[PDB]
């Protein structure tokens, strides 16, 4: 279909990271409809929960 | 980020209006406060690691519970985040006390911040009071001149966490 | 401004700053007082520096006040003035910051295609600066136009 | 004081030679507000980094920038299209064999030579059966990228210790420069004319 | 990359040494310099534009064919690589100028660039030509004094090509 | 150092040096006897700047030179002191390029890694650049040992 | 050409050309005589048209060919006119091509950077190719007109 | 890539004419040429697989060995590999076919491949080999005339390779 | 459509259409009307069709309608019969469209793991589709025959 | 990668062939010694850190000038690279007497460390000899009959680079 857009929060588990990585564990962004499943797998593996999950588009 | 010089730029600048009086009382009074601020800059860089050992001590002091099982400091992983995101406040409060602004406060420390501890499960009266704890550390030892000052950016990451 | 770029430097690395930022920092604020003193001498001439490079630049070029030309009219030559009282601001304004980084988000950045919307040549533009430049430069002692000639040509290099 | 007596004499090595070094300013987008100059210059880096060069405004691409900076797409959303727009399959996929299109992406996108056979072995399945598309956002979607660069920073040339051969090659590809002609079209011959 | 005072540190970290009188003398020779090497480095870059027109425009007269069908700046394309190319030398020439070294010319611009003009097509008797013709037109507007020392790293980059 | 920051903060940019960078330059060449002289005096004192700093550092930390500490014995003592050497050298070093570059490209990088390997502690290390701190600003004019303190502050940050 | 877009579209994504594709280029090639009757005709014409459109860009632009302009001399409106001859052999190139990559990659790529070094008025470029649009355009029949439009009016595009 | 439409584009802009009646004869020749190449295109594409699995039969009837333990496309992956490289030199040859010029094999194909082949242990001589059973197959499927400029191109890619 | 993909490919660059793309969509919506009556007779004879390209399917692989086979018995055959139906309405589709993405979109994107949890072997289909080729070629006028031959080409050659 | 049994797989794979009296006898061999190199990696791997103490002090004794400035091994950063070296070379030992094969060594060590070093500068002798000197600190602490089995591979390393 088309695009989704995506609230996911992915903490770390593997290390203490030095720089401020805010923006890598906390975040909203859109994926295409063809992307969503690997992006939806991706942020499963690394242990982060998807907070939420709309159809922008389509 | 925001700087107080950049801020009286943009006060004037969406006026369409030259520097008067005012503007230049403002500028006057942040460069003289300027080598005030570089010298709290220098000693708070000097002291990081000291100041967090000692504000994160006084935290777990108070709360011992936070790092007995249970707590959300309980485990090394855990309680390293957390001298981390002390870090982080010191270094970024420093960050603001240079520039005489909390533009980068709320750029880059507040931005999302809460709602990821809530997520997390992270307590945010516990980090508040670590900030404190930073708070009173840091005034010890930049002396009582940039205490205030430094004091100004604790209390805004205090608010804006609370 | 310098206390801005050294700032963000220093993020970037997810460090404080180091010793030599803290100087670079120190001799800026050392430098206010001149600094302030130089902007208040050119925002206290602004209508002088004003017309004086707008007779220059006109001098330079009929043809953008000629018939068929950009700054035909009065109206248009008006526009033209005040285009000329911005960038004099802006100038100011970097001026105090110490740095071009003013100018560059006020007056450049976008710069190109907005006088290409306005079919407003861009050289110009670079010889209204270059007088302006002139005209500024002479209302200050050696070492303060030496100094605003730099924001000057930035200004007059970056719509080039 | 005699033991920290120099023993190599002034054929002895400074701090400059050895291992080469990433460059030392990371460019990134923060979530949250960011000066105008800064973020030109965050994606003049970007374009620097996936094109080898500045490309200029008539080349650059305005949909990617204006998302961007609205906050809607990251920095390795923005790294995708990029990637997948016809400026990069016109630059650095057509004047290539497909092997060749692979070391360029892993110089591109993880700034680094391919580490492996196993590398070229998957990525020329994906481009002899996918092509472009797929095979970048199997870069770009790879646990590498996220572990050296996220969703916030602008790739940049890296010079990785592991694995064996890695390195060496990795100074290899990042100091290239593009060494194609631009264009197919009116080529440039080698002579004189004699006034 | 490496500036003249980090030459002077590099040899005498080699040599486990403090500076010495010689290396004092170094040292303050670069620093009288510096405000030369400044007011040089602020005029090419306020002439960056100017001094590329002026140069391309002479080497476009002295290889005509260089411009003319099958030339290798025949082309809208060619012809913009070829000045942004002139850019390139001339922004670098600077940079080892503030620097006082031409460490920044080796890894920065000669580093395998013979190899990428013959793969290209790119003439390099032609490049250094244009080298030539920017070194002239800078020489007049930096002023004797700063054009014997931009002469000296728009000649490294010559000989490195050539 | 100075020059070589603002110089690679430009190419990273693609661009010529501002008129801040070039201020910040100037700034630095016009600074550079007075920081020459002190590099001047640090060198002069080097022995008795090692003397007493070691004599402060083995008497605020006992446990360092008794046995089953790192630097028992005239050898490790002497390797200790050496080790002081290296770091008041790269002091002067950075004293003279304007900030702390030479000290961290010589002796912060890996430091860590490197004192774990020879079983050093780093509490003794930040109290060994402590003490050289307080022994060598003892020698300076104010100014002068304010400046020579934030690079011993840097080092002492980089070791703890 | 039509057929390399088409061939570099399927090859970017590892596939044969699809039936669209094919239908395209068998368009294409099924158009070929009568492109290269207009783009034979605009040949003819080279001279024709390059004098015509010269005279009415020198006559709405005196000051070009006047002293002081850009084209002033034999030598300098021989260039200009040499220019206009390089887009119209593009334009045939374009034609023939059936598309306008020929006139993107040899003229349009770099031009604003090509006359910005050579400090050529691009509104001068933009109404030449207007005046040679014009002119061809006389010549040709109405279909012919409107496709050598279509290109002429790319290229005006392109220079604006 | 150049087309034949590119290559005479490219013959008579490097030397600033225009177009010539030898020119245009060959642009008509390419015209006529079209159709048959677009026939051509469409019938090896709707028989890819059907070509490639033909010339892998009899490739592998000639040389049994090559299939056998201890050859080279004896495993999944390597026979797997084998048929896929027969893909990319029919896709490629249909391409080249396509644009009546052989400029994409070049660049997209032979570019490297021998030293490709050579540090993977391929032998060349049955790639040739299998070339030339792929032209064999395909020139049953595309008829006569499509056949001859077909095999234009399965030669131009054996003789590159060999 | 030949439109979405031309609008898309200039979409992808931020560009209007060039000539080229607008020569694509004028022979495009010039031949509509053939397209259309192709499309029609397509429609008109559907049921033929199937018939007629099922018989020859089954006689070339009875393997298929034999017991053990995957169209055994009349519900499996109407089946496979209802699967050609639909097949000829995507190739419907995609003469009017004048390519091949609905086919793509509706019946080729994932029919590989259709026809694998379907155990239908895709030999088979391909087969199938070779038949209703014939079938449907036989019953229209050349040029139309073989514009629907490059649909159903297509078609077999996304099959396998 | 390769082990002995991947070894002796591979070897009658690309014969064709099932195993046979002496493949058994080799799998025989190999099980039989896999204790005594699970408890050798075991030995290894508690005393790696104290392992590279050791011969790291061993090898800039010996030479000191690796350390002293303007040596290799001379900063913070080279020293830590020297080391971090020898941690790998003892890592992939230990994988290599684990695997029963020197195999690792070759394709994950040895191919393209001396192309590696030279462009870098290592000094490649002073390599061996720390190699060397691991396997002198090595063969002590894992006991004779596992030592002669690790200083297969040690030996393999030093003869690589040599
Ligand atoms: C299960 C994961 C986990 C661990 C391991 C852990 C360790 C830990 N030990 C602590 C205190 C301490 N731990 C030690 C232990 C040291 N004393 C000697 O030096 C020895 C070398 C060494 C012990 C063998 C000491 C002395 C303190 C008191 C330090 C102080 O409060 O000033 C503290 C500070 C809070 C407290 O007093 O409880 C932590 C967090 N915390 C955790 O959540
Ligand atoms: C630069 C601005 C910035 C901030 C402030 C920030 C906070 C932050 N803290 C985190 C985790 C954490 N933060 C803390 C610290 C808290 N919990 C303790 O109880 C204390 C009360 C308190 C500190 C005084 C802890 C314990 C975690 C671990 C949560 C977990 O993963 O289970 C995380 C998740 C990623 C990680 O685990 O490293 C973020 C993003 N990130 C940023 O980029
Ligand atoms: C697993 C196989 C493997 C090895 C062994 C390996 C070694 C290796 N050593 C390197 C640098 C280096 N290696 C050394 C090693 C020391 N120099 C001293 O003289 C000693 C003689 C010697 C060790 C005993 C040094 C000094 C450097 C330079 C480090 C720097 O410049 O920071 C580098 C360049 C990249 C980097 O430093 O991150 C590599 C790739 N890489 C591999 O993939
Ligand atoms: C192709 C699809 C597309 C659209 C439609 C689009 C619109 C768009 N306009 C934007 C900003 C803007 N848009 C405007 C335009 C407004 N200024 C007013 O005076 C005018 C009445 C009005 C325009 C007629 C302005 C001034 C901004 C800048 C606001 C800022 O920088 O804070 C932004 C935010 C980020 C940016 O600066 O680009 C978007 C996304 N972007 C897209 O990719
Ligand atoms: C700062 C380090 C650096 C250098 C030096 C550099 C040079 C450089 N010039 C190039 C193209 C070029 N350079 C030229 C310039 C030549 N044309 C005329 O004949 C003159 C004799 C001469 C210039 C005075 C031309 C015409 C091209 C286009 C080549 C082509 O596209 O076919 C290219 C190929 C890719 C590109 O377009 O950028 C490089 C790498 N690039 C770098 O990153
Ligand atoms: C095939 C692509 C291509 C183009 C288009 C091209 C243009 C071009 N025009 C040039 C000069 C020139 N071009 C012009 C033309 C301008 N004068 C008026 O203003 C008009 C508005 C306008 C023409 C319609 C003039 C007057 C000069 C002479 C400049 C001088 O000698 O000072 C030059 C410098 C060398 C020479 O004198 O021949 C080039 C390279 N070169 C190329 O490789
Ligand atoms: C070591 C890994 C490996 C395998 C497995 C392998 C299989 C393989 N089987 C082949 C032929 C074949 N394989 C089969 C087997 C099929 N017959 C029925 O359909 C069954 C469903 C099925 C077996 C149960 C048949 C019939 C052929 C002959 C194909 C032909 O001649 O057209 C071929 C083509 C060359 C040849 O004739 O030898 C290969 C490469 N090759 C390898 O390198
Ligand atoms: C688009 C142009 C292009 C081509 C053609 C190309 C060829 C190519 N063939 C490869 C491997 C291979 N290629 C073959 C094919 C050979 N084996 C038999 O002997 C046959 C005689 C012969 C084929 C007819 C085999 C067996 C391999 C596997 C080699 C190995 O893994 O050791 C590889 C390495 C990646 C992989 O394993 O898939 C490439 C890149 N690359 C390109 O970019
Ligand atoms: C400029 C960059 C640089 C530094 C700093 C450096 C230090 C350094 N110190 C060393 C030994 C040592 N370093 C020390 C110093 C410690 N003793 C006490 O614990 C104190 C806490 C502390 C000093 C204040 C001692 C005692 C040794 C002897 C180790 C031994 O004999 O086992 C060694 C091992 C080789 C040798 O002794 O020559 C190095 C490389 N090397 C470098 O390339």
């Amino acid at each position: 279909t088309r695009l989704f857009k995506v609230t996911a929060l992915i903490p770390s588990y593997k290390k203490v990271r030095g720089g401020r990585e805010l923006q890598n564990t906390y975040f909203t962004k859109l994926v295409e409809y063809d992307r969503w499943f690997a992006e939806q797998q991706r942020i499963q593996k690394q242990g982060g929960k998807i907070l939420s999950v709309k159809m922008v588009a389509g | 980020m925001q700087d107080a010089i950049t801020s009286v730029i943009n006060t004037y600048d969406v006026q369409g209006k030259y520097f008067d009086t005012s503007a230049f009382d403002k500028l006057k009074a942040y460069y003289a406060t300027g080598e005030l601020r570089v010298r709290a800059a220098g000693t708070i860089s000097a002291n990081a690691a000291t100041i967090i050992k000692e504000a994160s001590a006084k935290l777990f002091s108070n709360q011992p519970d936070l790092v007995r099982p249970g707590g959300n400091a309980y485990t090394t992983r855990r309680y390293a985040a957390c001298v981390r995101d002390m870090d982080y406040f010191l270094r970024y409060a420093t960050y603001a006390m240079l520039a005489g602004d909390t533009s980068i406060l709320d750029e880059r420390v507040l931005n999302g911040l809460k709602e990821t501890y809530n997520s997390l499960g992270v307590p945010i009266s516990s980090t508040v009071q670590g900030i404190q704890a930073m708070k009173e550390v840091t005034g010890s030892l930049v002396g009582s001149g940039a205490a205030k000052e430094m004091g100004v950016y604790f209390d805004y990451l205090s608010s804006g966490l609370s | 401004s310098v206390v801005t770029k050294a700032i963000v430097s220093a993020d970037a690395e997810a460090r404080y700053l180091s010793p030599g930022e803290l100087d670079r920092i120190r001799g800026f604020v050392s430098s206010g007082e001149r600094r302030l003193r130089v902007a208040q001498t050119l925002t206290e001439s602004r209508e002088r520096i004003i017309k004086q490079a707008g007779d220059q630049l006109f001098q330079k070029r009929p043809d953008l006040v000629s018939p068929g030309g950009n700054a035909y009219g009065a109206e248009r030559t008006a526009s033209c003035l005040r285009d000329l009282d911005y960038y004099l601001r802006l100038v100011t304004f970097g001026i105090v910051a110490g740095d071009v980084t003013p100018i560059e988000e006020i007056g450049v950045i976008g710069v190109k295609e907005m006088y290409r919307n306005l079919e407003v040549p861009l050289p110009g533009m670079v010889e209204a600066v270059k007088a302006m430049k002139s005209v500024a430069t002479g209302l200050l002692s050696g070492d303060d136009s030496a100094e605003v000639g730099y924001y000057f040509d930035y200004l007059a290099g970056a719509l080039a | 004081i005699q033991k920290g007596k120099a023993l190599r004499g002034a054929e002895g090595d400074p701090y400059t030679i050895g291992t080469r070094r990433s460059p030392k300013p990371i460019f990134w987008v923060p979530q949250g507000g960011t000066n105008p100059t800064e973020f030109q210059n965050v994606i003049r880096a970007a374009y620097r980094q996936v094109f080898e060069r500045d490309v200029p405004d008539y080349q650059r691409l305005s949909y990617p920038e204006s998302r961007l900076k609205n906050g809607e797409i990251s920095m390795r959303e923005f790294i995708r299209q990029l990637a997948e727009s016809d400026l990069y399959r016109k630059q650095f996929y057509e004047p290539y064999p497909n092997t060749k299109v692979i070391e360029l992406l892993t110089k591109h996108f993880l700034g680094r030579a391919p580490q492996d056979q196993a590398e070229i072995q998957r990525y020329n399945r994906i481009l002899a059966g996918k092509g472009l598309k797929v095979a970048i956002e199997e870069v770009l979607n790879s646990d590498e990228y996220t572990q050296l660069f996220g969703e916030d920073v602008v790739p940049f040339k890296r010079y990785p210790t592991l694995p064996t051969g890695t390195y060496l090659a990795s100074v290899a590809t990042n100091d290239e420069m593009i060494q194609q002609s631009g264009s197919s079209y009116s080529p440039s011959y080698a002579g004189y004319s004699y006034p």
